[PDB]
């Protein structure tokens, strides 16, 4: 298995710093050029940097010359970004690429990192039951910075599931996520929802009761 | 963008679409040229290298071409699968740089028309104890994926404290929207009939209640 | 130019262990980790290369007639043809360099030892003169590193 995973990405203030790295695992590091691509969200790809296999030949898209700087540590299957003088046009997924010695193309890509560069607080979300085939739900208040991941009875549900995009409320993002389960919600057959917000360690559990309306 | 790209292309299933990639004589014109898909909520994939190379699970359907300074992909068999964004990306010997276009978006149109299974959700008795009240509206199954949304309370349109989420593609093909009122605990106190309308293709669903529950 | 240097040190490296027939162990002073991965790619390649076209390079061998410090001064000549129809890749660059180990094996055993840094240097001012932007672009010998990484 051939793979690319981006960390270090989270909530920065304008002006700050942050470190971005990426573990490549099954392969050969020290015989690939790597890339850095980012996304700012509901935007295009924008090429970052490239490092060469010994670090000889380092390449910066001019959006952030002088202000960042990729290297390599091959011992350490690891590719870094280290992110200076940060501004809110660098909020972006940041994506790991390796390139193709052949074609030069980014044949392996990691699932991304999101950077947020805000001057907002890391604020956990309120998680509150969404009741009325029976569609349950819950509602993630007021949480900051993005992401959040739901899943339903610990991941044993997952037919039915519809988590929606979310909205940006001042400076707090809201979401749900809604479940349709067959006609019975029996106290014994239990719904619940399972709601993390890694950023600020919140990890709650919501099982969603009922009552005769 | 350096590369340029039409933001969008359409058309219906089995035709065959074109998506341009224009550069100049430093990237295009001294390069080969890639292709990378990006389907919806995942990180991009390598789809043509070599200007019309095809890695290992690409199908048939997808072919590339190159000449002057622009390239082209050719997308036959148009397919609801093949909804995603479309970036190609050149190396350019002037800036020292990867330059990837701005983006295609393709959307699958004429495909049979859904209507949107609306619920709605009045506030939890917990988020009305914060002295907020949140009603949630979830539009599910509806294809073409463009949605308008109403809220009414008391026979009356409501103008502020909504929020509605741009839609978003289900695995089969259709797509969802979540909408949002948000009102003190006192404003739900004071009024007893909520509507959520949702209008799809001169038709509209709407869900109610009233807090006599 | 360091790239000049670094071209130089592992070409000249190459060609002086390939006529002495026993690869070295001792350090690279100038070249770095990027000339050990380099000068340890071309080893796997060049010799390859030179198994694979045995009979071609026995036979230009023989036709070339070299013997003496005019002939290896003329040889530049000779690998300019390399690059003479517009054609650069690393296919090119790799045979170039191949050859002209095969060269420095055939001038230690015709006693023409000390023509082998002459020939070395030849080999890299063809390479880095008439070919350095192309280099550069493809991330001189890290990107040969790249090329002919198999997996
Ligand atoms: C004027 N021309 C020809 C006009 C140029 N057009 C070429 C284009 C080309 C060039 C290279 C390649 Cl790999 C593939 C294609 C056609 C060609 O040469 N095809 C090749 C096909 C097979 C072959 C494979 C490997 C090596 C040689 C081959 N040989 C045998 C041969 O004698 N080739 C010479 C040219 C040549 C080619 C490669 C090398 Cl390494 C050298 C030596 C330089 C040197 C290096 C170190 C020390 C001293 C000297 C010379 C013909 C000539 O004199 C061919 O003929």
């Amino acid at each position: 298995q051939v793979t690319l995973k981006e960390s270090g990405g989270g909530l920065v203030k304008p002006g700050g710093s942050l470190r971005l790295s990426c573990a490549a695992s099954g392969f050969t590091f020290s015989s690939y050029s790597m890339n850095w691509v980012r996304q700012a969200p509901g935007k295009g790809l924008e090429w970052v940097s490239s490092i060469s296999s010994s670090s000889s030949y380092i390449y910066y898209a001019d959006s952030v010359k002088g202000r960042f700087t990729i290297s390599r540590d091959n011992a350490k299957n690891s590719l870094y970004l280290q992110m200076n003088s940060l501004r809110a046009e660098d909020t972006a997924v940041y994506y790991c690429a390796r390139q193709v010695g052949a074609t030069w193309a980014f044949d392996i890509w990691g699932q991304g990192t999101l950077v947020t560069v805000s001057a907002a607080k890391t604020t956990p979300p309120s998680v509150y039951p969404l009741a009325p085939m029976v569609t349950l739900g819950c509602l993630v208040k007021g949480y900051f910075p993005e992401p959040v991941t739901v899943t339903w009875n610990s991941g044993s549900l997952s037919s039915g599931v519809h988590t929606f995009p979310a909205v940006l409320q001042s400076d707090l993002y809201t979401l749900s996520s809604s479940v349709t389960v067959p006609s019975s919600p029996r106290p014994s057959e239990t719904v619940t929802c399972n709601v993390a917000h890694p950023a600020s360690s919140t990890k709650v559990d919501k099982k969603i009761v009922p009552r005769d309306c | 963008s350096v590369l340029t790209q039409p933001p969008s292309a359409s058309g219906t299933p089995g035709q065959r679409v074109t998506i341009s990639c224009s550069g100049s004589s430093s990237n295009i014109g001294s390069n080969t040229v890639n292709w990378y898909q990006q389907l919806p909520g995942t990180a991009p994939k390598l789809l043509i290298y070599s200007n019309n190379q095809r890695p290992s699970g690409v199908p048939d359907r997808f072919s590339g071409s190159k000449s002057g300074t622009s390239a082209s992909l050719a997308i036959s068999g148009l397919q609801s699968e093949d909804e995603a964004d479309y970036y190609c990306a050149a190396w350019d010997d002037s800036l020292n740089a990867w330059v990837f276009g701005g983006g295609t978006k393709l959307t699958v149109l004429g495909q049979p028309k859904s209507s949107p299974s609306v619920t709605l959700f009045p506030p939890s008795s917990e988020e009305l104890e914060t002295n907020k009240a949140t009603l949630v509206c979830t539009i599910t199954d509806f294809y073409p994926g463009v949605v308008t949304v109403d809220w009414k309370v008391d026979g009356t349109p409501v103008t502020q404290g909504m929020e509605t989420t741009q839609p978003s593609k289900q695995s089969n093909n259709k797509y969802m929207a979540s909408s949002y009122l948000t009102l003190t605990a006192r404003a739900w106190e004071r009024h007893s009939s909520y509507s959520c309308q949702v209008t799809h293709e001169g038709h509209t669903v709407e869900k109610s209640l009233s807090r006599a529950d | 130019d360091d790239l000049y240097r670094q071209s130089l040190e592992i070409i000249s490296r190459y060609l002086r262990e390939q006529a002495t027939g026993s690869k070295d162990s001792k350090p690279l002073g100038e070249a770095g980790a990027a000339g050990r991965r380099a000068l340890e790619t071309l080893r796997r390649v060049g010799d390859g290369v030179q198994r694979n076209h045995e009979t071609a390079f026995q036979g230009m061998l023989r036709k070339l007639d070299i013997k003496n410090e005019d002939d290896v001064k003329s040889l530049s000549r000779v690998m300019i043809h390399v690059f003479s129809d517009g054609v650069t890749n690393w296919g090119r660059i790799v045979t170039l360099i191949s050859f002209g180990a095969f060269v420095a094996k055939h001038l230690k055993t015709i006693n023409q030892e000390s023509c082998i840094e002459p020939l070395a240097e030849s080999i890299t001012d063809v390479l880095v003169r008439t070919k350095r932007d192309w280099l550069v672009k493809q991330r001189g010998w890290d990107g040969f590193v790249e090329f002919f990484h198999v997996e």
